[PDB]
């Protein structure tokens, strides 16, 4: 029956907003972000060598 | 009248993304794990 | 009465998207991934040996 | 008043999906699921024994 | 005025379904079961004595 | 018009099989904590 | 204006369930409470002297 | 008109349940207070 | 335009559930109470001298 | 037309038991500091 | 009139793809598990 | 086209509250208040000689 | 036809009391860290 | 087909709040911002020589 | 019809209020880094 | 009809700026990249 065409990436791209609302999903999003550079920063902070902290 | 609300032709489009952007993502996360092992072996 | 066909797979793997609606579940998804790598990487980083931080 | 009859599983599993709509709950089972690997993974892997890091 | 008879439990049991929709809880209740045993589970696993982990 | 919406019906026949279900459970679990204690005692 | 009459508890007790709907807030009382007693018992089971684990 | 949505009969019938599961809960807990300072004194 | 009254407090307190439904937020706002109590005997508990655990 | 959807009459009579019941709880938490005071005292 | 909304048909259909995929899910783990015990084992 | 005039706070404050619903927004304001409280009172109570507990 | 839902007279009405109540919470907390500091010195 | 134009920032930044209802997300960004702050000072506050508890 | 539901006039009151707020955060955050900068240096 | 519920239009201005936004946050954690490593090396 119908044979989806194959997507070409990245001119495709913007059909994810055609899926995914940024009314309801684009501040998830860059929250989920935000927890990443949380957890990069304390990964990375943990190290005595990498934090600004000298006094 | 599917349980997500969908027509075939919406799922089988989404479909066809997904395959190739998680295969890109699975091309990319095979990549990363030779890269890892030739910097730090495991097993 | 009814008696369900045995499902092809992958060929039938699009019917996922019949029960679960993108638009909801696309972004939980990624989330849910990104997680995964998040504690993949805490384990493994948390090794000294596996990790950047040489300085 | 009304009494009812014993069900038989396996045969009466999928009325699971009679009370339980996939639509809404398929994506959280899963997800549910993935917890439990990576609270597992988390458990098996503190052991150096279990784990690959070897370096 | 209006006063409520005894409940007989457990014959009047079924009646939670009256006022719990399984629709919308049977899901959290299993997952409330499984972070009980995961939590009885990592304090449990905890003491070496009481896990397989013995290579 | 019942809280959950549910006809006593659907009640009774949701309660048959949740008895079911969570006595094969308690079962499993029975048994779980039989061996574990042959494995391993407690107290 | 309008004064209200002083409640007589326990006998006014089942008014509750006039402010909160139990179909909405029973299962999640239930999980609060479970709640409790895995933080008790994570307190209690800590101590050595009060757990069964003796192998 | 109430903000549950109850009936006072429903809130009242609720209610009946209510006490008497939470009195069987708070008796057996009491019980498990018994034993486990019979096992290990507190205080 | 419109200058409000400055309120008179305790006696314009039952104004709150004006504002704030109980219907919804009377379980929560518990819950929040009781994590705070958990909050505090974890702190409290966690100092040997103010627990009841002696054996 | 209020915000919570609470007539005068309903918010009074919520906000009546909820003095009584928080009072209760307050005397408890009193009550409880007064006798862990005498037992382990702080400050 | 299914508490979930779906039809006898879509029950079955949806039970029918859940247990293939739960099948392999399982025949998968059992083989982690057996590879596992090899490489390090376990009791 | 339209260009926004600069607000003056802090006597336009109260607009705020045609943007938030305090119906909704009220509680969680104030959880996320006690947040905070209960953070800060982790990191002084921390401190042994922040703490009342002298026994 | 606010974001909110509120009218005006509402904003303004709910402003008044919630500085009220802010008010008081700061000028407790300016006393608490009053106390704090008279028995035990920060800085 | 349609091809859109080149946005100009910070000039077009106000189209946000077309895509983001701030009644829906002020409250959650603000939130957002509040647990930032709440993790760096865990970060920083940490260490002894930047936090005031000096006695 | 935009996404969000405001209108173009909502929008850009509500930004010019923001960009308000965050500027006067920014400074105030600003002085923090100074302050702490000057009690205990880092870097 | 698009399970969004975005028009074409809405779906392409949206990415427009997004792509945008995307660019410079990348632009400036390249650039955070460079400093870090100048600062304190890695690998
Ligand atoms: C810990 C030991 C090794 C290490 C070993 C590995 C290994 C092995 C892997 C990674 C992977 C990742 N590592 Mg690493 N990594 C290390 C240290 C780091 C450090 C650091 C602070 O030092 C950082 C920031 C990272 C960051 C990353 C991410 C870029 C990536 C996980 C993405 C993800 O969340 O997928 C999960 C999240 C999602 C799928 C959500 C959606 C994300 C996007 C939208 C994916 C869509 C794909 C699309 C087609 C991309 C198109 C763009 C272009 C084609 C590129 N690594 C050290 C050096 N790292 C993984 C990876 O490369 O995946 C490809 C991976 O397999
Ligand atoms: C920690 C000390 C012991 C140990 C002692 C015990 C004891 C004692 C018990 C378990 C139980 C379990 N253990 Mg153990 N267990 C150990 C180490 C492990 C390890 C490991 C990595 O080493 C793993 C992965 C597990 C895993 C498990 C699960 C299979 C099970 C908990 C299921 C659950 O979440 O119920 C809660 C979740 C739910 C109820 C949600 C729904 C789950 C399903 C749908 C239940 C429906 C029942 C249905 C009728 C099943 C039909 C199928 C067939 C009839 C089988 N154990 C070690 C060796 N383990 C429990 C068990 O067996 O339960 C039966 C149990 O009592
Ligand atoms: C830690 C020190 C002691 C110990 C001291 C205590 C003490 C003291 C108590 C418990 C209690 C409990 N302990 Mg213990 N317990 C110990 C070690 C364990 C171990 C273990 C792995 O070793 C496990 C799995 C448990 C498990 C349990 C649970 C069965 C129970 C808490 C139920 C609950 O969540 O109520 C909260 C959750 C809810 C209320 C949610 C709903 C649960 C159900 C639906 C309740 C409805 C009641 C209904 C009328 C039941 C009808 C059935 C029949 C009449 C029985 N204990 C050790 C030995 N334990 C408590 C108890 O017995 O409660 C009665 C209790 O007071
Ligand atoms: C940690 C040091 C001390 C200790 C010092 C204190 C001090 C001081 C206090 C407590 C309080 C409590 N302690 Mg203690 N406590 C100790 C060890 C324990 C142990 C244990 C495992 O050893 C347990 C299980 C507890 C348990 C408790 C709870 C019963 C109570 C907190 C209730 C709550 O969550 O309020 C918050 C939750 C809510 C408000 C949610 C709703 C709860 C119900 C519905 C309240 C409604 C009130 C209503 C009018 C009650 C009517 C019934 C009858 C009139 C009684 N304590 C040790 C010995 N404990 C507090 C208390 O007594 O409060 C009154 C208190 O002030
Ligand atoms: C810790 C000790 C051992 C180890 C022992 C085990 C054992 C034993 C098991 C795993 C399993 C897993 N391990 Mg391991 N594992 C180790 C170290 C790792 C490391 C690492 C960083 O070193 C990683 C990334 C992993 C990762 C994984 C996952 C691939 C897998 C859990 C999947 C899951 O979440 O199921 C739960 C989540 C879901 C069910 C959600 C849905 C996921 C998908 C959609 C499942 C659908 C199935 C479908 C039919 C798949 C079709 C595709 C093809 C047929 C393959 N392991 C070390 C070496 N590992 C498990 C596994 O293989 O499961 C099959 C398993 O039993
Ligand atoms: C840690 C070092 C010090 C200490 C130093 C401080 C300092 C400094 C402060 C506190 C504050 C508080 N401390 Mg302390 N505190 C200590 C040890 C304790 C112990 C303990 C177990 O030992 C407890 C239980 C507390 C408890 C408290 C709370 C009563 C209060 C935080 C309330 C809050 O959550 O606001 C945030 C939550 C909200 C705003 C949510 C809503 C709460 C209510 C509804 C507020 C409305 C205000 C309204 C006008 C009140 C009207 C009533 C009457 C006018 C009183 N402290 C030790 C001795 N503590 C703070 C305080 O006093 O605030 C005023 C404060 O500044
Ligand atoms: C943010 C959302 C809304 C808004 C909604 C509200 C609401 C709602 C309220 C206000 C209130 C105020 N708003 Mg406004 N307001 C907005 C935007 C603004 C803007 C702006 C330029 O954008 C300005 C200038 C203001 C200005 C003001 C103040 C006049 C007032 C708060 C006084 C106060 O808290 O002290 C500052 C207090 C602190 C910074 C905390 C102090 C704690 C101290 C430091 C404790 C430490 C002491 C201890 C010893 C530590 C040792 C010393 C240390 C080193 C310091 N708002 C936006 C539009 N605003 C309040 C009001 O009017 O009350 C009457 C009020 O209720
Ligand atoms: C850890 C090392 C240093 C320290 C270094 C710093 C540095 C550097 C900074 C702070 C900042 C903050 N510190 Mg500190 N701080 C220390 C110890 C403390 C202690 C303590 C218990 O000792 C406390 C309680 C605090 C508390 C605070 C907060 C008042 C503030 C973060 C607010 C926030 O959450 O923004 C994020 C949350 C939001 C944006 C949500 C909304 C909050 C409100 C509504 C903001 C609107 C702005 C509006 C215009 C205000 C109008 C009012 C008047 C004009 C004032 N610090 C020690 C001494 N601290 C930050 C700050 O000052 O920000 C301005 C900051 O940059
Ligand atoms: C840990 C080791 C290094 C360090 C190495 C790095 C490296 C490497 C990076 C950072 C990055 C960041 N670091 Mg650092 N950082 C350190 C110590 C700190 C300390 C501290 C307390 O000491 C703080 C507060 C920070 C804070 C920050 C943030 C400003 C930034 C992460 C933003 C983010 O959440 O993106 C994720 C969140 C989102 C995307 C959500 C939305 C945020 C906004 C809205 C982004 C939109 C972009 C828009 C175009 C901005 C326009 C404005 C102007 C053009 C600037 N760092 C030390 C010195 N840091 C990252 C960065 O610079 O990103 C650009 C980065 O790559
Ligand atoms: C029409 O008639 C109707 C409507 C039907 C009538 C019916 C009415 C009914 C049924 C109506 C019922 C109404 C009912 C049950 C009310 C019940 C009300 C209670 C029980 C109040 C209780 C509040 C308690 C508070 C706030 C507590 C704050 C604590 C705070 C902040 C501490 C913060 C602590 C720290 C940070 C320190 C941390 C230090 C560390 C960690 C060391």
């Amino acid at each position: 029956e119908y044979r989806p065409s194959k997507p070409s990436n990245p001119r495709d791209d913007w059909k994810l907003w055609l899926v995914v609302n940024p009314g309801t999903w684009l501040m998830p999003i860059l929250m989920a972000v935000l927890v990443v550079a949380l957890v990069v920063h304390a990964f990375v902070y943990s190290n005595d060598n990498y934090n600004p902290l000298t006094f | 009248n599917s349980i997500s609300g969908l027509t075939e032709e919406q799922a089988k489009e989404f479909h066809e993304q997904f395959k190739t952007t998680f295969t890109v993502f699975m091309v990319l996360a095979a990549a990363a794990h030779f890269l890892v092992f030739l910097w730090r072996p495991f097993y």
